[PDB]
């Protein structure tokens, strides 16, 4: 359970953040 | 020389080539439009995984 | 899994229509390259036959 | 593939790619009131309203022959706008045209409406022909559905849905069924289906370099005299 | 070691077709100063396979010229770019010749390589001395059965995914999908494992190539476009008697159609006596085919390559005078007459041999 | 080349066949 | 094929070169184009038209 | 048909082709004569080493 269970969840959030360009969107990504 | 008639051949001989390369010229114009289209479809692939991420 | 965030349904239906728009364009470019396979060497077709491949030019 | 190599292809005496104000000797010059006795000019400020009324007539006069087909009225509207938005989106600086582009386009659209008023414009006849060919195919589907029969379009949709399951049922190492894979599956089905049909020859050359026409029958000669009708 | 010297580099994917660099093997000649020969191998075919041909004492080709076994773009170690336009691929050679300080070179090719070689002479003739094409012709070969197979095999190679597929899964795929033994062997040796055994891949760009062939349009390598023009210089063609690529019946006419100086069969066009065998395309494997190609190659390099058009052979240099066209020289007080055309040193631009010999000439006087 | 032959045999030099079949029909479509 | 047949090449580009001169702003090319055809058989006698 | 004149062309075309390969065919004839000549020269190379062996 502990290891490797969050790898996929990091790829998704990373892409969602990369697509963010405006500061407003970047703030929602932080939240 | 009076090359008026030659100028009409050179342009026609050049268009003969552009017609022969129509498929390649157009396919390259679409390679960029498909790039734009594929880029917009990336937003849907992200949303389909939110339910699983949650 | 049953239902969640009826506000989320706003973008579920926005991105779904947004994708349908660009899937229609993807099919346009895809189908054109499909029909283009049978069209070769414009210089080997007659005049009135080329206009039929490019329906609309005669109009 | 092939690109124009001449760098001066779009050069004109008026500038680069200038198709709005070509250079000519009799160029426009200003007029001064204190020195001008009389003048003969046809320019005016009536093009804006003529552009508006022209749109209303072309739309309302073409709808007379749509028979209440709402989908056609909406499709025609989108096509009518494409004809009126030409000066607003063209590369040509329609605002810098020689003697007024506004008057020019309006007078050009009026010639189109004249034909539309008589129902002789090629876009009208093209619309009637294209629509009749479309409704005949939609009615062929309706008659097959009322009979409980399956349409040729559904047989593919159903045949494609199962082909996707077969591919993703074996695609376990990866799980990204891209749109590219989905596409080449359908194309493999379209080529196979299209080749099955008895269609007229579209490509000049078949598998061999030889042309696929009825005229490409060369030696050797093996056909006898033609036979007559049977009783 | 010394005779065999192949520069080492890594392919670079390029967005601009002008920033493309070619890499290949260089074979040094026996003698100090010799003109250079640039040879293009068949598509998807290894340059190493031609080394024993150019390094055989019986043939002794290096005695005549230094050889550059060069890979075209998207092939081997050279840079990668989706376009296969022969004009672009020809400019690549001109930059290579510049970077390597080569004023002018003899061009050769095998199969599709022959097309690439001849294209360079068509686009850059002032810097090409001659062309020697082997089992090729400046012709549209899209519908030749031999090309279709090559076009078909390349498409099958797109199905393999090295990441998931195992080494055994590959070997089984080739034997069943590829029937021709030679093509099979060629493709196997083109497979390489990158550093750190990250994954195996083909040395040639399989994606860019398949699109060129599968699309099957003017830019295809099988096609020869009218845009390529005419080659003005010396050209010699050698192909097997029974060849799937060049049929003696009609595939010789394109040579006359594209090459202005080609005299015809028996002078600039020859066929090697042989049997019907689909492997005859690879002349370097069979001694009988190779011995004839080599002899004809040495004759072209020795007597015909880099010789003025209106001269028969190299023997006529200095003893045959060409007629002059009237009003062709700037000097007005010039008595027009016959002249022997100037033949320059093979690398006169990047050396000072003319400046040096001018000094020695003054010492005599 | 510019010396292709006689005027009578001019329509002969156009055909380019993708196969080894002999004799070859001369007409180029 | 308008790009291989020199007969339609000569006539097409010639006509395009004549109508493009409407930018010289003489008058309606639709009016005086017929007079050009007549004037061509006056001075075209020199060329046997 | 009366193919007499054709037979004279076919024989000339084959001879023309042989003349085109005169260098290759004669060079192959000498490769055998040189092989025979080299074979007889193997004896002198053996006798030269007799003094070194002795
Ligand atoms: C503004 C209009 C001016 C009108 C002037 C009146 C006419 C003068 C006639 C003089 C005879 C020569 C004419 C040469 C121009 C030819 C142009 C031409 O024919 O069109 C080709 C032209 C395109 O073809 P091109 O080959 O690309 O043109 C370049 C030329 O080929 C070649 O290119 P290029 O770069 O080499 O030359 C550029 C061109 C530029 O032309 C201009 O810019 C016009 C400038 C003003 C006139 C200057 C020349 C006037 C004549 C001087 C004569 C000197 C006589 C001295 C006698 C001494 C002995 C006693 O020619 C010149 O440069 C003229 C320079 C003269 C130098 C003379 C050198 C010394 C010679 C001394 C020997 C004396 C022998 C005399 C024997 C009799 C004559 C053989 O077609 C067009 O462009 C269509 C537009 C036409 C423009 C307006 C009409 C102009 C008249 C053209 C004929 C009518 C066209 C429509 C026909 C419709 C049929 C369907």
């Amino acid at each position: 359970q502990a290891p490797g269970n969050q790898d996929k969840i990091l790829k998704w959030i990373s892409t969602l953040s990369n697509k963010a360009t405006t500061g407003e969107s970047r703030s929602y990504c932080t939240q | 020389p009076l090359l008026q008639r030659f100028y009409r051949r050179a342009a026609a001989n050049e268009i003969f080539t552009m017609e022969a390369f129509y498929h390649e010229n157009i396919e390259n114009k679409l390679r960029n439009l498909m790039r734009i289209t594929k880029g917009q479809l990336e937003y849907w692939d992200i949303h389909t995984s939110y339910g699983e991420i949650r | 899994s049953s239902a969640s965030s009826k506000a989320l349904d706003d973008i579920e239906n926005e991105l779904s229509f947004h994708a349908a728009i660009w899937l229609n364009a993807y099919a346009d470019y895809t189908m054109f390259l499909f029909e283009l396979e049978e069209y070769n060497d414009p210089n080997d077709y007659l005049m009135h036959e080329n206009f039929d491949f490019f329906r609309g030019l005669e109009t | 593939g092939y690109k124009i190599r001449n760098k001066s292809i779009f050069w004109t005496r008026a500038g680069w790619k200038n198709n709005w104000h070509p250079k000519n000797f009799n160029a426009p010059r200003p007029s001064y009131g204190e020195f001008t006795m009389g003048i003969r000019c046809r320019n005016d400020h009536h093009s804006f309203l003529r552009y508006v009324q022209t749109y209303r007539n072309m739309s309302r006069h073409c709808k007379q022959y749509f028979l209440g087909d709402k989908q056609l009225e909406e499709t025609f509207i989108l096509g009518l706008r494409s004809l009126f938005l030409v000066p607003y989106d063209s590369q040509c600086l329609t605002d810098q045209i020689k003697h007024g582009g506004e008057r020019r386009f309006v007078d050009q659209l009026d010639r189109d409406f004249e034909l539309i008023s008589y129902n002789t414009h090629p876009y009208q006849l093209f619309t009637y022909t294209v629509r009749n060919e479309h409704l005949a195919w939609k009615n062929e589907q309706y008659e097959k559905i009322q009979k409980g029969e399956k349409t040729f379009e559904q047989e593919l949709l159903d045949y494609l849905d199962e082909q996707v399951l077969a591919e993703k049922a074996k695609l376990r190492d990866g799980q990204n069924f891209s749109i590219e894979r989905m596409t080449e599956i359908a194309l493999h089905v379209f080529r196979k289906a299209r080749a099955g049909k008895v269609r007229p020859a579209q490509d000049v050359r078949g598998p061999d370099g030889n042309v696929n026409d009825f005229l490409e029958q060369r030696r050797p000669f093996e056909h006898p005299n033609p036979t007559g009708v049977t009783h | 070691s010394r005779i065999i010297n192949h520069l080492r580099g890594d392919p670079v994917y390029q967005d601009n077709t002008k920033d493309v660099s070619l890499r290949g093997t260089f074979l040094r000649g026996k003698y100090d100063d010799l003109p250079t020969m640039i040879f293009f191998t068949e598509a998807c075919d290894l340059t190493a396979n031609w080394i024993p041909f150019f390094t055989n004492p019986q043939y002794d080709i290096l005695a005549h010229r230094n050889v550059w076994l060069l890979n075209p773009r998207n092939f081997g170690n050279s840079d990668r770019h989706p376009s296969f336009d022969l004009q672009e691929m020809s400019d690549d050679v001109m930059r290579f010749m510049y970077s390597q300080k080569i004023s002018m070179a003899t061009l050769g090719g095998h199969g599709i390589g022959g097309k690439i070689a001849l294209a360079v002479g068509c686009y850059h003739a002032e810097r090409v001395t001659g062309v020697f094409s082997i089992d090729s012709s400046p012709m549209d070969q899209r519908y030749h059965e031999a090309f279709k197979e090559f076009k078909g095999y390349v498409n099958a190679l797109t199905e393999i995914n090295f990441k998931t597929w195992s080494d055994k899964d590959v070997k089984v795929f080739l034997k069943e999908n590829i029937k021709d033994p030679k093509w099979r062997s060629i493709f196997t040796n083109n497979i390489s494992k990158n550093a750190k055994t990250q994954s195996d891949s083909f040395n040639f760009e399989i994606n860019y190539l398949n699109h060129n062939l599968n699309f099957n349009k003017a830019d295809s390598l099988g096609n020869w476009a009218v845009k390529n023009g005419i080659y003005t210089g010396r050209a010699h063609f050698i192909f097997p008697e029974y060849s799937r690529w060049v049929h003696l019946a009609t595939n010789t006419l394109p040579m006359h159609k594209v090459c202005a100086r080609v005299k015809g069969f028996g002078h600039d066009i020859f066929y090697v006596q042989g049997d019907e065998n689909p492997l005859n395309h690879w002349v370097y494997d069979f001694e009988n085919y190779a011995n004839v190609v080599a002899s004809k190659l040495n004759k072209f390099l020795h007597s015909y390559d880099g010789v003025h058009a209106l001269l028969k052979d190299r023997t006529e240099i200095g003893n045959f005078m060409i007629p002059d066209r009237i009003k062709s020289r700037n000097d007005s007080k010039h008595i027009y007459g016959d002249y022997s055309p100037a033949h320059l040193h093979h690398n006169w631009r990047f050396n000072h041999i003319y400046e040096k010999h001018d000094e020695l000439d003054k010492k005599l006087n | 080349t510019l010396q292709w032959g006689s005027l009578a045999e001019r329509p002969m030099v156009d055909r380019v066949m993708s196969t080894s079949t002999w004799p070859v029909p001369y007409y180029q479509r | 094929n308008p790009n291989t047949e020199e007969n339609t090449i000569d006539s097409d580009y010639l006509a395009a070169s004549g109508t493009v001169e409407a930018e010289k702003e003489i008058t309606s090319i639709d009016d005086y184009l017929g007079l050009v055809f007549a004037i061509a058989y006056v001075f075209g006698v020199f060329f046997y038209v």
